[PDB]
């Protein structure tokens, strides 16, 4: 188990329960002394958090011809924040908060991490990026960090197979109940979230 | 006894031989035991769907002669005893005087010891108001032989002294039209007894008995069993001074005839004297049954004294005999039920609780059923018949004959008969009886008045008020039975219409009365019946209101997820006359959208423009908060609308000052921009937008609080009066008037209580008065505070500060800028 210790973690619209700076700290500690290392938020609705926390990112049924298919994270938890919500009303007409996940993966898998200047959509990327990772799209185990789009913020595909071989524990960065659309407040990352937060250094030259 | 429906339909039509009461009684003096004697002896039985039981049908016969001591017009010797439930505490006020309006006698239970105890009082006070008759019964006597081991005399000079208490509130109270009320134990108006043992008796009981060993017409033989009249038992001579001639004193009639009998048994049985025992009892001629024989200690004569002197023939005899039929009554008490003319034609049918005369029903309660979470109406018929089928207008609290506000022209599914737990359908009923109706729970919140002339005016109205004023989290204290909160709750709201349950945003589940006490209750009844689990509950709230006080300074804008959706918008005022309106089903959400704008553009002076754009209401789609589409050529418009609406709705019911529900606020949106393509711009898409947009403006119109406020009705006694403003001066109370019952001393005070200033106020006020005071209060309207929301400091932002750390929200107030575009 990688959550730390301190009593069963669930995912609530009052907050993510059992989870607190602290115990982050020490997950993310013993995250690393088992040689896992952080590469970037995803932000998505409670259920699904409970899923990917416990039950493990899955790639569940996918277009296969579908070549940018893969489990998408973001470096800054801004970006990763604006999907931590419901995508769609429950029947009376909520929106619910969602919850923000900080994905780790074996240290080993590094190598296959590559990124690129190139907006992931434009014509160029597919090419660029299948030149940088070795083989043609989908990804695989390797991972692709590029602008979101032209100039936006930059986000991060872990292939499927290696997006399952990862290991998610919830981020110590509250959504807001009363604010669901509203933009990540910047001084609600916790100070000791941010300090175990860099991200890896990803290659931009093919191996 | 069992009856079929004709009989009861029978009996029932035969009003002068109804008897319309209640009991008034504290808990602690066996009202409840009394009153099941009662039942235990004519109870009423039919020859599945069951209700909360409202009222207890009760049948007496009594012979020919006696039928001939009822001085009011009579037929037959059969009754029909109508006993409606009444309340437990005092508290209660607004029931207690609804079970009152709809009895015309009322059977008060006095305690031996004790005496009239404060509370019973005050009751027979509001009793009197009414112009209930009254009819007395000195309980828990035994009390005073096992006890206090009190003499024959001390006993009579106590239950002297009692009588004359009684008679000074109801000579003081009752109204001089009526004539003197007072109780007279020589007039059989005076029962004595013990519910706990089971026995009772009125001097009339003893003089039908001593009635010809001494050749009297029971006449002057009931009228010598009291005060001083004596019987020398050497002389066998009847005297009126306490002494023969040598001055040797003379024990009094009752003491002799009545007490002593009883008082013998008592020391007979409670000293085991076996050889005693025996020949006194076949001196009084009672006859043990087997298994009854060899009884001893209280267990012996308990058996003994309930087949002596049946408790509950004592209180019947007083009833059938002495209370007024709904005929005798309604003639005096006709004029004080009608706020309409006294010579109406509607007042006159009920003075001569005429059966043939346009309806003139009272729905005093509305009952929990089995029958689903329906609920039937009770009440009573003063004129006019109704009938299953029949088609009446319903009309309610503010109906008036002019408009047509608050009627429901609609017809009665059933006609039903109260029999305490169970209901039996009836064709029809005719005036003068109590009844229940069947299908009017959708029109009738809790009191009302049923007719048929178009010209009927409603009959004096009970204010009540389902306005959550005040309302609890409730948590299961063991998360396993959160299951069987989740049911409780749901049951809870089944059984009371003024009682609500929901779930916030937070996922809490909250539990909303009408008033602290009532709120009280509601959650005892959750924790131990609905529920039965042990539940934790937060401290009492009051329900507050967000709005604002003028146009939002700037357009508000908002852009969803996508980025690819805007909502630019400015929220209003709503003025109260319209928000008002709103919540008075003039302004209806259901209307047509052309002739409700009409409405408010005549009446209420708004552009026929815009009110035909009116998109929706809320909360709940009803609320006095409206949104307004002044877009102008937005393509796809109506796609976003359902989600509009639904971020309405959200946004209205807990807004950004706290996460209190929004009044009075009007939305405008200015215009929008959406996607071409309607997959983006979905519920998950323009909700959020909307709902912030929303909050972004409100948050630009200048944000206010509003605080709910009651208007209490208070009854006191000239003399303690004073401790009424005493206590309203420290609760930020405000006097709307003092009047006084012309004849009475009693005054009739009414003033706005602000409701989070009134927790504990009956507490108080019980102090403030000594008890004396008899409190009433409904909600009546919403006050803006003027203060700040925004400012901390403020009485306001007091308010928000406290709550907002307690829902645990970020302490300060979202500034506009959170919720409107981040650019
Ligand atoms: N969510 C993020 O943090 C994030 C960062 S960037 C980004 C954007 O997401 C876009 C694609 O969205 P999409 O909806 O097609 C991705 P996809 O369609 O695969 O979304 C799947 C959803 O399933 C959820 N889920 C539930 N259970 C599981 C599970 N056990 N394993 C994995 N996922 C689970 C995922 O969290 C996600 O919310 C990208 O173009 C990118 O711009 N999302």
């Amino acid at each position: 188990e990688f959550l730390g210790d301190g009593g069963d973690v669930s995912f609530s619209t009052r907050g993510t329960q059992n989870w607190t700076v602290e115990r982050l700290l020490q997950a993310h500690r013993q995250l690393e002394e088992r040689g896992y290392v952080f590469v970037g938020y995803h932000g998505t609705f409670l259920e699904a958090a409970q899923s990917i926390v416990f039950g493990g990112v899955r790639a569940r049924s996918q277009d296969l011809d579908a070549i940018w298919r893969g489990f998408y994270i973001a470096g800054d938890p801004a970006l990763a924040y604006g999907y931590a919500q419901d995508q769609e009303p429950d029947a009376r007409g909520r929106i619910r908060n969602g919850a923000l996940l900080r994905v780790y993966v074996p240290r080993s898998s590094l190598p296959g991490f590559y990124r690129t200047s190139l907006t992931l959509a434009a014509p160029e990327a597919a090419g660029e990026v299948e030149r940088l990772i070795g083989h043609p799209l989908p990804l695989r185990l390797d991972a692709i960090t590029g602008p979101e789009e032209e100039g936006g913020r930059l986000e991060t595909i872990l292939g499927w197979p290696l997006a399952e071989r990862t290991v998610v524990i919830p981020s110590a960065i509250p959504t807001d109940p009363r604010n669901v659309g509203g933009d990540l407040d910047p001084s609600s990352i916790p100070d000791k979230e941010q300090a175990i937060s860099a991200l890896p250094d990803y290659a931009s030259q093919p191996g | 006894v069992a009856f079929t429906v004709d009989q009861m339909r029978s009996l029932m039509d035969k009003v002068t031989n109804v008897r319309n009461m209640s009991v008034i009684a504290h808990v602690d003096h066996g009202k409840s035991t009394l009153t099941d004697s009662l039942v235990q002896r004519a109870g009423i039985i039919s020859a599945g769907i069951t209700i909360k039981s409202t009222a207890i049908s009760l049948y007496s016969e009594m012979s020919d002669e006696d039928v001939k001591e009822i001085k009011q017009k009579t037929d037959g010797n059969s009754f029909l005893i109508n006993l409606i439930d009444s309340p437990g505490h005092v508290d209660f006020s607004s029931e207690v005087t609804a079970a009152l309006r709809v009895t015309d006698g009322a059977l008060v239970v006095v305690d031996t010891i004790e005496g009239v105890c404060v509370q019973t009082e005050t009751v027979l006070r509001q009793a009197l108001g009414e112009r209930i008759k009254p009819v007395v019964v000195i309980n828990k006597v035994d009390r005073a032989l096992l006890e206090l081991q009190v003499s024959k005399e001390d006993l009579y000079q106590t239950f002297a002294r009692t009588v004359e208490s009684v008679n000074v509130i109801v000579s003081t109270y009752a109204d001089e039209v009526l004539g003197d009320v007072q109780v007279y134990p020589a007039r059989g108006t005076v029962a004595f007894g013990s519910g706990l043992h089971g026995w009772a008796f009125t001097i009339r009981q003893f003089a039908t008995r001593y009635a010809k060993k001494f050749g009297v017409d029971k006449a002057k033989m009931m009228d010598r069993l009291w005060g001083d009249s004596f019987f020398n038992p050497k002389t066998k001579k009847w005297t009126n001074k306490d002494t023969d001639a040598e001055g040797k004193p003379l024990e009094r009639a009752f003491n002799m005839f009545i007490l002593d009998p009883i008082f013998r048994l008592f020391t007979a049985i409670m000293n085991f004297k076996k050889d005693e025992i025996p020949v006194l009892l076949e001196k009084l001629e009672i006859v043990l049954k087997g298994d009854e024989k060899d009884l001893e200690g209280k267990a012996l004569l308990k058996v003994v004294m309930r087949k002596f002197l049946p408790a509950a023939d004592a209180l019947l005899e007083m009833i059938v005999l002495h209370l007024p039929s709904p005929v005798t009554a309604q003639a005096y008490r006709a004029e004080q039920l009608y706020e309409g003319p006294a010579d109406d034609a509607n007042c006159i049918a009920i003075k001569n609780c005429d059966p043939k005369a346009d309806l003139m029903l009272y729905v005093s309660k509305m009952v929990p059923t089995s029958d689903k979470g329906r609920f039937y109406a009770f009440g009573r018929v003063f004129a006019g018949t109704v009938k299953s089928g029949q088609k009446v207008r319903i009309q309610g609290p503010n109906y008036v004959p002019g408009k047509k506000d608050d009627l429901f022209i609609k017809a009665i599914q059933r006609v039903v008969l109260m029999m305490g737990r169970f209901v039996e359908p009836i064709d029809d009923c005719p005036a003068g009886n109590i009844i229940g109706l069947v299908g009017i729970d959708q029109f009738l919140l809790k009191t009302g008045t049923l007719t048929t002339s178009e010209t009927a005016h409603n009959m004096k109205v009970m204010k009540f008020s389902v306005s959550p004023v005040v309302q609890v989290a409730v948590e299961v204290k063991n998360a396993n039975d959160l299951p069987k909160l989740v049911e409780g709750l749901k049951r809870l709201s089944k059984s009371d219409p003024c009682v609500l349950t929901y779930m916030s945003e937070s996922g809490e589940h909250i539990v909303a009365g009408t008033g602290e006490l009532h709120l009280e209750i509601c959650l005892q009844d959750l924790e131990h019946d609905h529920a039965g689990v042990p539940l934790k509950i937060s401290p009492p709230v009051v329900a507050y209101r967000e709005t604002v006080e003028s146009e939002s300074s700037q357009t508000a804008l908002s852009k969803s997820p996508n980025k690819h959706n805007r909502i630019y918008l400015k929220a209003e005022p709503i003025d109260e006359e319209v928000s008002l309106a709103i919540e008075n089903g003039i302004i209806n959400p259901r209307d047509d959208f052309k002739a409700r704008a009409r409405i408010m553009a005549d009446d209420y002076g708004w552009d026929v423009t815009d009110a035909r754009k009116i998109w929706c209401f809320g909360p709940d789609g009803n609320g006095p908060n409206l949104v307004i589409d002044q877009t102008k050529a937005v393509q796809y418009l109506h796609e976003i609308k359902d989600s509009v609406v639904a971020a309405f709705q959200w946004a209205t019911k807990e807004g950004p000052i706290f996460g209190e529900e929004m009044r009075s606020v009007r939305v405008n949106i200015l215009d929008v921009t959406l996607h071409a393509d309607a997959i983006h711009r979905g519920g998950g898409q323009i909700i959020p937008t909307m709902r912030r947009a929303t909050y972004a403006g409100f948050l630009l119109a200048d944000p206010k609080i509003q605080e709910p406020v009651f208007l209490v009705e208070i009854q006191c006694p000239e003399q303690a009066v004073g401790g009424i403003y005493s206590v309203l001066n420290k609760k930020r109370g405000q006097v709307v008037s003092e009047e006084q019952r012309p004849g009475t001393p009693l005054f009739t005070v009414k003033a706005y209580l602000p409701v989070n200033e009134s927790f504990g106020f009956t507490g108080e006020l019980r102090q403030a008065t000594g008890g004396q005071a008899f409190p009433q209060m409904v909600f009546d309207h919403w006050s803006t505070l003027g203060s700040d929301p925004l400012d901390p400091t403020s009485k306001a932002g007091e308010i928000v500060l406290a709550a907002r750390k307690r829902h645990g929200m970020k302490e300060e107030v979202p500034g506009w800028q959170e919720y409107y575009d981040k650019l």
